[PDB]
């Protein structure tokens, strides 16, 4: 039965991360006067599985000058975390309820910038380490930000269990109170899955990135990594603040609407991406030293001081 | 210091430049661009083709402005003749003129937001570039590469649902402008990557011989359709858009703006287009009509000769600019007196611009260069010939 | 006689200039939104 | 039906299926005929509805069309970015300046051909080749795709 | 005529409203969410893409297309080799010679013309007297090998065939204009 | 055990897919097909030569800020704690050393890469 | 016959209309490239799908290189493909025994009805390759098997070219790329710790270009050529020095044949394309015979290339970044014997 | 036929006699086309002197460099005729000066002058192989790497002596002799009858 239901949240997702490839070709699709793929199958449904199929049978190639492991370990490791960080997650109830549930998905999206650094050393081609060494200081500084962002909000939920906000947020979801973070965490949640605004960990124009080298099947495993972390930072946003209704009674209208919000949050993300230029390598590190950091260390004394002389320190438990 | 490429292939570059850096890290120091991989020997090869049979080698130097740059061979071959245009033809060379450097405007603005990240204005605006095309193979059977202005006059007359079709497509092509225009040009992220990069100083630009939206970005107020009126642009009205300070998003502001001037000019020359013929009527110059050199002995033998042997230009030099949508396109042609030239140097508004690469890229990141190449306009096209 | 030409008394007019919609909420109100989302959930 | 044979022809359908709808042409445009593809990349003709999506690493892409003329300074990489493409690939040669040498045949700087450097699966013609007629010469790789039999030959083999 | 660009005409100085205005531009990005609203705008409009075999880009009679060599209706093919159609191709794409056929008309023995090599310029069409080589409008002729692109007499012949119904009523709709 | 069976499966359903995806498809591989790649022409270089990161400041600060980070991870038990006082007296400094840290990090060059 | 003109390249004519069914192949690419250089008419009677015989296409000028669709156990195809040619080249050969084809068709069945046809065609000349020390008793039923198959084809075929080159050295070629590969198994097994097998490799553009001068040639007519090569080498220092461009280590252990015929049993039974063949085992620790014979590079016109020039560019595949960069002046050369 | 004023070919004229007289040391020529477009002719030593006059003088300033091109007149003992046309924003007029340079005597670079020249004359040597003593950095720029000979010469085949392959064999594109499939047909134009007295 446990496996039965591991089954259920992986197989899932991982269908639900094709179709969100398919929906990201249609949405950016029709915004930009264009159907986007519908010959294929019906409405294009049978799109996502053709490529993937594609990207499998095209010969893996191994430059020349590559390492053999920091090679194939980069996408499993990549796939590995993203795939494993949607155990925690507390759809209705959880399916491994860890009571440091919130530092579990912390730790182990950090992880995940180490396959981006072994990906471009094993690469030891130039276009890599340009794309390496400038996209984990990206990911690395929206860590930063992005966890102080948490602990402004464990504060004001008095446990580290992601299980506990669906009883903190019973009455009003945490994007009213916290706002002011719920958007430095959208921002930095575009950031950490290297989606548009921010997207110069491959940036196209600028070194086409760590995947030029990489191609087939080696190159599939992140990507498909990308996408399910696409939903899971997304679904994160939909549990931490924005509260979907929970009643005791009958547990799918909290999976229902986390399904909705999630949905509309993942597809905000597609908007984003079509809507706006990519900004600059300094100009990204920028907005979060200078304008972010600074913001979220004061609010995070603000989230302690809340706390403490409106008599509401959370109930731990 | 480390050398990338930059090369040919990245989705940067038009496909075929080669720019050599020398990165420190990620600001770059210095830029060598190598350019040369798409020299065609377009003006050697001039020399072996007739006056007329050389014209398509003209639609083909700068491949996204055609029309505006057979008006400059053109106006040559024509001043070399001592011929003029008829009037009815000099207005369909400016009516087709600005439609060139709005479908220039649509393709630099676009495709420069394309190497930044910004995918969307492209697809909107090609839409928009779709119907401009089928206006040039609704007058002369090709989207693009047209060959319709001619040496003398212009080659067929426009056919009689053109001018209705121009109107609506001008009529509703300013919300799209100003579409993109809120997409892209208050988007704290697209100023970020434009202004205040690239800057070029006033005096520095003309010694570049920078000669175009460049010169005008800095502040400098030439444009060789006011100053030297070609064709008809004495009987037009309109603004140059002068930039103030020069910065990518100055040059951005100013691309944008000759877009929307042109409407204004197009929308003259829609009210004002002379009833008249489209070609000068010296069947020495411009060949008979297909009646008659189907019933006059007279009209044959020009017919026969014309497309055989040539036009015969007198001996001369000329060089003759027209304001092009990148800037001045000019050709020197030196003619012998026989029907096909002896020297044809295209000056190309992007052999000097990409010269001044190095020296705007100072101080600047690999990501800035994307911007830099970007906001001069090149097609490698006009810059190898 | 019959050539592709403007129509009598010519074409329309074309609009060129920029069309851009300043459409907005005012700053302050637009603070108080936020800030009040932020007093009443403090609450 | 049940044959070894027919197992074997039901399969390749299949790869083939997968390779012909998904065909991840090159971001590399030479000359003009890179913007008669823009225009197929654009909303009259998309082209990704087909399945095409253009990725510029070579490494990941299945078709190179290549646009324009090919110099002799050019085609020196041009063979180095066919050659680093992954293997399951093909070659679309657009233009005639491409498929031959077009206007600029008898230049001292142009190759008369990219078959010359790179072996060339559809030749589409025309100066500016049109967008459909890409489009068209695009589909006609498709129908080259789905004939291919590779799992009959090797069954056979 | 010229008109400033970016250029500020005065410095209006800060006021606490004006400032909060902007505060509020940099601090809840509005002007960031203006363009989203654009793109989901575009969103809910119809997209302008044809189904390609289905449904066909309009190209109207002057697409020079395909080239193709016209008979008369008694079937004696036009061409009578003046040969300058060879002389004007701006590409030396057209190969003519020929010689006194039998009945003693003049015709083309060989006539072939290298696409690869053409450039689709339209001249071919204008230079001919009797008009016998003409840009027919078929664009799709894309073929596997190179050497099916070289057209000889035979295959001009048989494209002016099988287009013939259409390039009449092109030349029909277009001649007057010429 | 129940996360170990979880992450097992995890790591199997990647490693499956890496391998098919080495051994299905067929290969052939002359050079300048497995050679480096530079956009078509040779590297011009090692590919892996000594890199300058403008970066210099910023680097060593997001490290120390981490740890700041850190000593303000426990702070969710520490709210219940019975002092308060001490504890938010405690964090307040914390979170303020710390950010003047940043503060020089960019008063000096640093942060300005 | 078709007059010679043009300046030597492409875009030239020589006058060779050659059917050459075994083009694919690694020798065969080769025979090709020359065959297009020259300018001759080639026609490549081909089985595999065109997209594996595009490599062929830019190597002659167009309407050069013909491609025939064919079948060998189908007769008819064969008729065809040799219908309008005057030069028929046979290098069909496998080392694999496949399901549906045993060394005798590849080697002798096969290439005899082809042959065959070739005269009932009228083909002024057909070369037909079989394996260097090739007895009709030779240990490897295929050499023994190609050994019978130049017998018959002469009888179907007389005064018909027999070039018989040895293993052959190039890059895609199994002898070097073979043993360069032994670096996956980190003992690299060798009989008689490679001892007692001199072997004298043949660059592949000289057995290439030979067998082209062949067909443009009247002195070779019912010859047996031997493409052999510069200088011999016991296998020890060939699999060394390989695996010293490879710069990969060199652990020479001795492997008993009798157990080691087996391993070649092992792979033999891949269903895909065969690492290692019990017949090639056996031939791989054939020694390479002498050479007194009509000889064959030199003698058609080429001089033969020594090993160790070219070796660097066939090994570099398989060497590591850090020895890359690494040339030939820095490895050491291996040693001859005469013996 | 076209319009002319007269006006413009006086105000040329003019002013092409006062370079003259400003710089009689080297202008050998001053003419005023049909087509009123002045054409100082200089000595080659005038290079850097003429220039730099028109570049930087009140009552003449010639700010922007148009083209600098050099025509081969084979016959001319001086084969090529470096020509510079330059642009005054001032004036809003062209003036064209132009040079003689046989293959082996280089002309002085005006890179000095005006920057624009940089790329201009790297393209001059490459196309003609005229050389610019004191440049920066002149090295061909567009003609391939290892390209021998100077194309723009009218001494210069069309096709040129060396295409470019691949080669299996070799594995690496490869240069042939140029063998062409259709020759350039080299028809013939020049009519036997003149036209007028020019
Ligand atoms: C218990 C401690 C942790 C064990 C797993 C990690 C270390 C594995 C042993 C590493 C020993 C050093 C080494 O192998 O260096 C050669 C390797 C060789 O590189 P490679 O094997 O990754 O790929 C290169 C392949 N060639 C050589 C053909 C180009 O160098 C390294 O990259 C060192 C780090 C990776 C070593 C292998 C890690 C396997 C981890 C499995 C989980
Ligand atoms: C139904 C779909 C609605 C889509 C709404 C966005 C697209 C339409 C925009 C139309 C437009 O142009 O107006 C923009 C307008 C345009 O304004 P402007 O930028 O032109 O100037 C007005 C503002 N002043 C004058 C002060 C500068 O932008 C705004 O009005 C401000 C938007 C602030 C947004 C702050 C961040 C987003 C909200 C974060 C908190 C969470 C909110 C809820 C999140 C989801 C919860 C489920
Ligand atoms: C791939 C590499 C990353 C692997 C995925 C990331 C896994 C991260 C695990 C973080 C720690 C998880 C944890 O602490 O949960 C402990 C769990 C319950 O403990 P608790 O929360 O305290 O609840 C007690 C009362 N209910 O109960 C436990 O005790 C679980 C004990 C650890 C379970 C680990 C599961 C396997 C992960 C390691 C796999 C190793 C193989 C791969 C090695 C990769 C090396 C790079
Ligand atoms: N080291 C060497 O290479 C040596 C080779 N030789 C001889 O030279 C010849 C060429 O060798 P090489 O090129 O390496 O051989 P390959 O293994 O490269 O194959 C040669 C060609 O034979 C074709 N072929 C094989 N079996 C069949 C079949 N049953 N029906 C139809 N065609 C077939 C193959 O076509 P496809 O792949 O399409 O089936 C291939 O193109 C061989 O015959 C061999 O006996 C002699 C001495 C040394
Ligand atoms: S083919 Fe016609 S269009 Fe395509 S590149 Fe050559 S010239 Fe430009
Ligand atoms: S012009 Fe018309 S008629 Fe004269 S040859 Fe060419 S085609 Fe035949």
């Amino acid at each position: 039965m446990f496996f039965i239901n591991i089954l259920t949240l992986l197989v899932p997702i991982l269908i639900a991360m094709a179709f969100l490839t398919l929906v990201e070709r249609k949405i950016l699709g029709y915004m930009q006067l264009r159907k986007g793929p519908n010959i294929v199958g019906p409405y294009g449904i049978l799109q996502p599985f053709a490529d993937a199929m594609k990207l499998f049978m095209k010969e893996p190639m191994r430059p020349l000058t590559t390492s053999m492991s920091l090679f194939i370990i980069a996408p499993t490791l990549s796939l590995t975390l993203a795939l494993s960080l949607w155990v925690p997650l507390p759809m209705p109830h959880p399916l491994i309820n860890l009571n440091l549930g919130i530092l579990f998905i912390l730790a182990t999206s950090s992880l995940s910038v180490y396959s981006i650094l072994w990906s471009g050393w094993a690469s030891n081609s130039k276009y890599s380490l340009f794309g390496a060494l400038r996209a984990v200081a990206q990911t690395i500084s929206y860590e930063v930000t992005m966890a102080i962002i948490l602990l402004s909000v464990l504060l004001m939920n008095g446990s580290y269990s992601l299980q506990t906000l669906i009883t903190t947020q019973e009455h009003m979801w945490l994007l009213l109170p916290a706002w002011p973070m719920a958007m430095m965490w959208f921002i930095s949640t575009l950031a950490e899955t290297n989606r548009a605004p921010f997207d110069l960990t491959e940036g196209e124009s600028e070194l086409v990135g760590f995947n030029v080298e990489y191609a087939a099947g080696p190159f599939a495993l992140f990507f498909m990594a990308e996408y399910t972390n696409i939903i899971l930072m997304n679904a994160l946003t939909t549990i931490i603040f924005l509260g979907p209704l929970y009643y005791i009674n009958l547990p799918e209208l909290y999976s229902t609407n986390f399904m909705m919000e999630a949905l509309l949050l993942s597809s905000t993300f597609l908007w984003i991406r079509a809507s706006y230029p990519r900004f600059r390598y300094d100009q990204l590190m920028h907005l979060l030293w200078k304008n972010f950091l600074p913001l979220t260390l004061a609010l995070c004394m603000w989230h302690i001081s809340l706390p403490i002389f409106t008599a509401g320190v959370p109930p731990y438990m | 210091n480390m050398t990338l490429n930059f090369g040919p292939q990245h989705p940067a570059a038009h496909g075929v430049l080669r720019l050599v850096l020398e990165l420190s890290g990620e600001m770059v120091r210095k830029c060598d661009p190598h350019i040369g991989l798409l020299h065609r020997g377009t003006e050697k090869l001039i020399e072996y083709k007739t006056y007329l049979q050389a014209l398509p080698y003209f639609d083909r130097l700068d491949y996204v402005s055609m029309m505006c740059n057979e008006q400059a061979y053109s106006i040559a071959v024509e001043k070399l003749l001592n011929i003029q245009p008829p009037p009815r033809a000099q207005w369909i060379r400016v009516l087709f003129g600005e439609i060139t450097r709005i479908l220039n405007h649509i393709m630099a603005v676009t495709t420069h937001a394309l190497d930044i990240g910004a995918m969307t204005p492209f697809f909107w605006m090609f839409e928009e570039r779709e119907k401009m095309f089928e206006f040039y193979e609704r007058v002369s059977g090709a989207r693009m590469h047209a060959a319709y202005i001619r040496p003398g006059g212009v080659h067929q007359d426009l056919p009689l649902g053109l001018l209705d079709d121009i109107y609506e497509f001008s009529k509703n092509f300013s919300l799209r402008i100003d579409e993109v225009e809120e997409m892209l040009t208050n988007n704290r992220i697209w100023r970020n990557r434009t202004v205040d990069i690239g800057v070029v100083t006033a005096e520095d630009a003309l010694n570049y011989g920078f000669s175009g939206v460049m010169l005008r970005g800095s502040g400098i107020q030439w444009d060789l359709r006011k100053t030297q009126p070609y064709d008809v642009y004495d009987q037009v009205e309109f603004d140059v858009p002068i930039g103030s300070r020069g910065d990518c998003y100055d040059r951005y502001l100013c691309r944008v703006e000759e877009m929307r001037q042109s409407l204004r000019i197009i929308e003259q020359c829609l009210n004002k287009m002379p009833p008249g013929e489209i070609k000068v009527d010296d069947a020495k110059v411009s060949p008979p009509k297909r009646a008659e050199m189907k019933t006059s002995m007279e009209s044959l033998i020009h017919h026969f000769k014309l497309y055989t042997e040539g036009y015969q230009v007198p001996p001369g030099a000329t060089y003759t600019a027209i304001e092009a949508p990148k800037g001045e396109f000019g050709v020197y042609l030196v003619s012998d007196g026989s029907s096909r030239p002896y020297r044809c140097k295209i000056k190309a508004p992007g052999f000097a611009h990409l010269a001044g690469l190095d020296k705007m890229s100072k101080g600047h990141m690999l990501a800035d260069v994307v911007a830099i190449i970007g906001t001069q306009d090149i097609v490698f096209g006009e810059i190898d010939r | 006689v019959k050539q592709d030409m403007p129509p009598p008394g010519g074409y329309g007019p074309i609009d060129y200039k920029r069309n851009l919609p300043r459409r907005g909420l005012s700053g302050y109100s637009m603070f108080a939104v936020g800030i009040g989302a932020l007093i009443f959930g403090y609450w | 039906r049940s044959r070894a044979e027919y197992v074997v022809t039901k399969l390749d359908d299949l790869i083939n299926w997968a390779r012909r709808s998904s065909l991840w042409p090159m971001t590399f445009g030479l000359a003009c005929c890179a913007v008669e593809m823009m225009h197929m990349a654009a909303p009259r003709y998309d082209m990704d509805r087909f399945g095409v999506v253009f990725r510029a690493s070579p490494r990941q892409a299945d078709v190179m069309i290549v646009a324009g003329t090919l110099t002799n300074k050019m085609a020196p990489a041009l063979r180095k970015v066919y050659d680093q493409m992954p293997e399951p690939r093909y070659v679309v040669s657009m233009g005639s300046c491409a498929n031959g040498g077009g206007y600029y045949h008898y230049s001292y700087s142009v190759v008369r051909g990219c078959d010359r450097i790179v072996p060339v699966d559809i030749y589409v013609p025309g100066c500016p080749p049109t967008a459909e007629a890409l489009l068209y010469g695009i589909l006609q790789l498709q129908r080259k795709i789905k004939r291919e039999q590779k799992l009959k030959i090797w069954y056979r083999r | 005529t010229y008109k400033y660009v970016n250029k500020k005409e005065q410095e209006s100085e800060v006021d606490m409203k004006s400032a909060t205005d902007n505060a509020a531009r940099i601090l809840m990005w509005t002007e960031l969410i203006r363009g989203l609203g654009m793109t989901l705008s575009y969103l809910f409009r119809e997209p302008a893409t044809i189904n390609y075999p289905f449904e066909k880009g309009p190209l109207s009679p002057r697409f020079r297309g395909e080239h193709a060599l016209r008979r008369y209706p008694s079937g004696e093919e036009r061409c009578i080799a003046c040969k300058l159609c060879e002389a004007i191709c701006p590409a030396q794409a057209i190969t003519i010679e020929a010689e006194p056929r039998a009945d003693g008309s003049r015709r083309t023995t060989r006539y072939d013309i290298d696409m690869t090599k053409c450039i689709y310029c339209g001249f071919c069409q204008e230079a001919c007297p009797v008009d016998a080589i003409v840009e027919g409008p078929n664009f799709e002729f894309s073929t596997e090998t190179h050497e099916e692109l070289l057209y000889n007499k035979e295959k001009l012949l048989n494209n002016g065939d099988k287009w013939e119904a259409e390039i009449a009523a092109n030349i029909q709709a277009d001649y007057l204009y010429r | 055990m129940n996360l170990y069976t979880v992450i097992f499966i995890n790591i199997l359903l990647s490693l499956t897919l890496i391998l098919v995806a080495f051994w299905l498809p067929q290969m052939n591989l002359y050079s300048e097909k497995a050679n480096p790649y530079e956009c078509g022409f040779d590297p011009t270089s090692s590919a892996r030569l000594p890199f300058s990161m403008k970066f210099f400041l910023v680097a060593i600060t997001f490290l120390l800020f981490d740890l700041e980070i850190a000593l303000l991870l426990p702070l969710p038990w520490a709210i219940q704690t019975i002092k308060t006082s001490t504890m938010m007296i405690m964090a307040f400094i914390l979170v303020t050393i710390l950010s003047l840290g940043l503060a020089y990090e960019w008063t000096q060059k640093g942060l300005e890469w | 016959a078709v007059i010679p003109h043009g300046k030597g390249g492409r875009s030239s004519v020589s006058g060779v209309v050659a059917t050459v069914f075994g083009a694919t192949g690694f020798l065969g690419r080769y025979v090709v490239n020359h065959l297009g250089r020259m300018g001759s008419q080639v026609i490549i009677p081909y089985r595999c799908d065109v997209y594996d015989i595009m490599h062929l296409r830019l190597m002659g000028d167009l309407g050069q290189l013909t491609f025939l669709e064919w079948d060998a156990r189908d007769k008819d195809s064969i008729r065809k493909a040799v219908q309008h040619s005057n030069v028929v080249i046979n290098l069909i050969g496998r080392e694999w025994e496949t399901r549906n084809f045993d060394f005798e068709d590849v080697f002798v069945n096969i290439p005899r009805a082809i042959a065959q046809a070739s005269k009932e065609a009228g083909v002024e000349r057909f070369i037909h390759v079989s394996h260097l020390n090739a007895s009709m008793k030779s240990s490897s039923k295929s050499l023994r098997s190609k050994a019978v198959g130049e017998k018959e084809v002469r009888s179907v075929f007389p005064e018909a070219i027999i070039i018989r080159p040895s293993d052959i050295f190039g890059r895609e070629d199994r002898f070097l790329n073979h043993f360069a590969n032994y670096r996956w198994f980190l003992a690299v097994p060798l009989v008689s710790l490679g001892f007692k097998t001199v072997k004298q490799p043949v660059y592949v553009a000289d057995v290439s270009k030979g067998i082209v001068n062949a067909t443009k040639d009247p002195d070779a007519v019912g010859k047996t050529f031997a493409f052999t090569g510069p200088n011999r080498y016991l296998l020890f220092h060939l699999v060394k020095y390989i695996f010293g461009m490879t710069h990969r280590t060199f652990i020479p252990y001795p492997l008993p044949l009798f157990v080691y015929s087996w391993i070649g049993k092992l792979f033999g039974l891949s269903p895909f394309e065969p690492w290692t063949t019990k017949d090639k085992v056996e031939r791989i620790h054939i020694s390479d015979v002498m050479p007194t014979d009509l000889p064959g590079l030199e003698d058609l016109g080429v001089q033969p290339t020594p090993l160790e020039l070219k070796s660097i560019e066939v090994l570099r595949r398989h060497r590591t970044y850090r020895w890359l960069s690494s040339e030939i002046e820095e490895t050491k050369p291996a040693k001859t014997v005469n013996y | 036929v076209r319009p002319r004023s007269d006006v413009t070919h006086k105000q040329l004229s003019a002013f092409g006699e006062y370079v003259a007289e400003i710089l009689p040391k080297y202008v050998q020529q001053v003419q005023v086309s049909c087509l009123d477009e002045l054409e100082i002719c200089i000595h080659p030593d005038g290079v850097i002197p003429t220039l730099t006059f028109l570049r930087d003088h009140t009552n003449a300033q010639f700010k922007s460099l148009a083209d600098l091109t050099a025509v081969d007149v084979p016959t001319r003992q001086n084969r090529f005729e470096i020509v510079y046309n330059l642009l005054s924003l001032r004036f809003n007029s062209r003036i064209r000066v132009k040079t003689y340079a046989d293959e082996l005597t280089p002309i002085d670079s005006i890179v000095s002058v005006h920057i624009a020249a940089n790329w201009y004359e790297r393209e001059v040597w490459d196309m003609f192989g005229v050389f610019f003593f004191n440049h920066p950095d002149l090295r061909r720029i567009l003609t391939d790497y290892g390209f021998e000979g100077h194309p723009f010469r009218k001494d210069f085949p069309l096709t040129g002596y060396v295409e470019l392959r691949y080669d299996d064999e070799v594995k690496r594109v490869v240069a042939e002799p140029v063998e062409l499939a259709q020759e350039f047909r080299k028809f013939d134009l020049n009519s036997p009858w003149e036209a007028f007295p020019a």
